């Protein structure tokens, strides 16, 4: 039993450093596009329609796994 | 012909027991005999004279002690030697069985 | 998740005391199981009085709260004050804080009934592994006394076969006596053999009788001693599955209880990231105040989404 | 191979077999020698009962060592007899394999 | 009730994660056999991580990207289109006939990609059934012993009860030797020695039985113990191994259906593959056609546009 | 096994994907030949019809 929580601590660890990365890269990428904001690479014209569309896909799909996950833990 | 072998194999263990009890028998006899020559033997060294027969029944216990030793291995090395072909083809056609018992599913 | 509990509680409750008083073997494990289901009546009777009903009324009070909470004014309402507007943020930011605490108070009222859950499933789980070993032990036992009972009914036939054989031979002795008496006319010799069967037949017909009742009486002591183990492991295999069945409704009960404890801290993070969207709009003069203030009226739908999943659970 | 295992298996049971029985006859041998031995005593001390006598311990001491010979092989051949059992089923599931990516 | 492909090996994924290395280390058979399946189980945990990890998000994010792009051009203008130049509806088909063709080589890749996870997938499914079939051959092996062992023991008992019977006898062959010595005694205080003699014999030869008896069973116990704890030792490693191996079975299993989800998942984007170059091909031989062959094979494109649409949405099921 | 093996990865890899290709081609060339009259309007040449 104890053997087996350490093995559940030891994959919980990499799903936590999976979590880190993540966040990591999200943070590294909202820097390159505040770089190609300010050089007036971008215009919030294109980056706003970028977001929109990543809304009506990406974005509504992982809100929804939220919602879904949340429910998993519930039973609900 | 599988009840006809499983019946014959239960024939054939009775004989392989029969040579096992045969050589533990004569090992007994010789370990015996062994002791009983070796005190007719130290008999004879105060009265030479009378412990001659004890050393002698001592040595005829030993002797037919490997008699029986060496006839029950012939008969062993035999009896397991009829006994292997018997199971060989016990094996052989319960495997034909399931093989015939698979492709007929 | 509340009604399977609500029903493995009440069934714990109908879980009567036991007394293996008969069973000198399961005295320990008597007194354990009894003190075990006290401790677990505590437990049920405390999540049943307090527990639940305090859980549902901290749910209502957050229902009516956003239920009130309505569209959030992330720039202000018509023809009001920026004060105004502060004022009334200020206000709400300040409840939800409260009920953010609520929250906290319910999670803490749900790990204790989690621990009294997990406790009670140990404890009944121990009793069986108890009980297990006492039928498992008592088996070996009740085998050696039905190989034993087998090798007694062979003196109890020994017995019975002297009887009739003593029957027989002074039988046979007496017609045997009868014959020699007729003869004498000697013929002494035959009567003598007639008159010692009779004797020798009365003999083993009394010493029969002697061990046979001995031998009985040896037999009824083994058998009884059988059937008093064979009813103790009956008894034990009883309880046990009863045990067995309380074990998986306090495991069921568990993982209703750790999902509730899931949901109050999910509402209870969705209140501190409101709280957080909130506090930020406050310190915000222009633009980054409806920028916040928006993320807060999408906290609000994460919250009254929580509560719709706390009223279901 | 398999012949071979089959002819060893045998042979490895077979001396299992032989010292259970040295081992039982051993025991018998043993306590008929000690009544034998006991009788021979006995009648040595009421007059030329030597002969039965040393028959008697003669039987004890073949019993014993037939008993403590059995409990030395036995010991020994225990670990052994598992070994040609893992090898013959080892054998038995290669070939399987074998007969299976053929067909 | 059935899943997606994707979250039954998402499931076989975190399930195989949850594989505890075993020692057998009570168990000296079983050595190679632990070692053998800790590495393969170590191996298969490797190939989930990635799969996990990067694989199945490089497969969403290449499959996002396709369907934003099928999404922008979802249906191809065969017909010059209201208020626009020839060059200018040339250059939009090209630019057009471009991206398909990058979206034509990312399909390849997320293939490659699919190939690797099933290689990963198919060699972590057969160390799995490499370590049942090398614990079955342990238990089927054991079970040989077990029955030498269970038969030896039955051998056992009837020496165990031969001296049970013989230091009963000597208890009674005493107690009656002690009555009629007695007898012979009192007889001898009249006038009676040989009775006296076969009393005291009697005795003698019951104390010999009961010693001799009391050797053979302490002795006789003490071979029957050591064999009953060879019994016990195998038929618990027998256990173990049964245990370890419906776990492995299992497992197998997941890994077996996680393959059929990988194969059916390659089918679906060589499908994809096979519709983009489809349509590159329609497109490509518009640019190069008259009035109406361009039209033509415009048109056929457009059908293509629909296929490729089809073809997203079924990968998204996936 | 490893040539075996080899044969399968083949089968797989190379095999089943031409297949695949083959109903994507049959797929193609049916949505043309359906496009052939949906194209050719009412006073298209024989000429024409023949072209495509």
């Amino acid at each position: 039993g104890y053997r087996g929580l350490q093995t559940q601590a030891q994959s919980a660890v990499t799903a936590a450093t999976q979590m880190n990365n993540a966040w990591d890269s999200l943070t590294s990428e909202l820097e390159t596009l505040n770089a190609n904001l300010r050089k007036g690479i971008i215009d919030d014209s294109f980056l706003r329609q970028l977001f929109l569309t990543a809304s009506q896909t990406s974005v509504t799909k992982v809100l929804d796994g939220t919602k879904i996950i949340k429910q998993q833990m519930a039973g609900v | 012909v599988l009840e006809q072998l499983n019946r014959d194999i239960d024939g054939i263990n009775a004989a392989i027991d029969g040579a096992i009890a045969g050589i533990v028998v004569g090992g007994l006899l010789v370990i015996g005999g062994a002791i009983v020559t070796a005190i007719g033997a130290v008999a004879g060294l105060v009265t030479a004279g009378t412990s001659t027969p004890v050393v002698m029944g001592g040595i005829a216990m030993m002797t037919a002690g490997a008699g029986g030793v060496i006839g029950g291995a012939i008969v062993l090395d035999k009896s397991l030697s009829a006994r292997e072909k018997l199971y060989r083809d016990r094996s052989q056609l319960n495997s034909e069985v399931l093989v015939a018992s698979q492709i007929g599913s | 998740q509340a009604l399977h509990i609500q029903t493995y509680c009440n069934s714990v409750r109908q879980q009567i005391p036991v007394d293996f008083g008969r069973f000198p073997n399961l005295r320990e494990s008597e007194r354990q199981i009894n003190t075990g289901l006290g401790a677990a009546r505590q437990h049920a009777e405390h999540y049943l009085k307090d527990i639940q009903p305090l859980i549902i009324r901290n749910v209502t009070n957050i229902q009516d709260y956003f239920e009130t909470q309505n569209l959030i004014s992330t720039v202000m309402p018509s023809g009001a004050t920026k004060e105004q507007w502060l004022s009334a943020l200020g206000m709400v930011s300040d409840k939800a804080k409260e009920y953010q605490e609520v929250s906290a108070n319910t999670r803490r009222t749900i790990g204790s009934l989690n621990d009294k859950l997990i406790i009670d499933s140990n404890n009944y789980q121990l009793i069986v592994v108890n009980l297990n070993n006492v039928v498992n032990g008592n088996n070996g036992v009740l085998e050696q006394l039905n190989r034993d009972i087998d090798g007694i009914n062979a003196a109890i036939d020994g017995a019975i076969a002297g009887i009739v054989v003593g029957g027989l031979l002074v039988i046979g002795g007496a017609i045997v006596t009868a014959i020699g008496a007729v003869a004498g006319l000697t013929s002494t010799p035959v009567v003598m053999g007639g008159i010692a069967m009779m004797t020798a037949g009365a003999g083993g017909v009394i010493g029969g009788a002697i061990v046979l009742d001995k031998s009985l009486s040896a037999r009824e002591k083994l058998y009884r001693d059988r059937s008093q183990l064979n009813s103790e492991v009956l008894v034990a295999s009883q309880i046990g599955s009863g045990y067995r069945g309380l074990q998986t409704q306090a495991q069921s009960a568990v993982t209703a209880a750790t999902q509730m404890n899931n949901a109050w801290d999910s509402l209870t993070s969705e209140l501190e990231t409101l709280n957080a969207n909130l506090r930020k709009g406050i310190i915000d003069d222009s633009f980054l105040r409806q920028l916040f203030l928006t993320a807060s009226q999408t906290s609000v739908t994460k919250v009254l989404d929580g509560t719709k999943i706390i009223k279901q659970q």
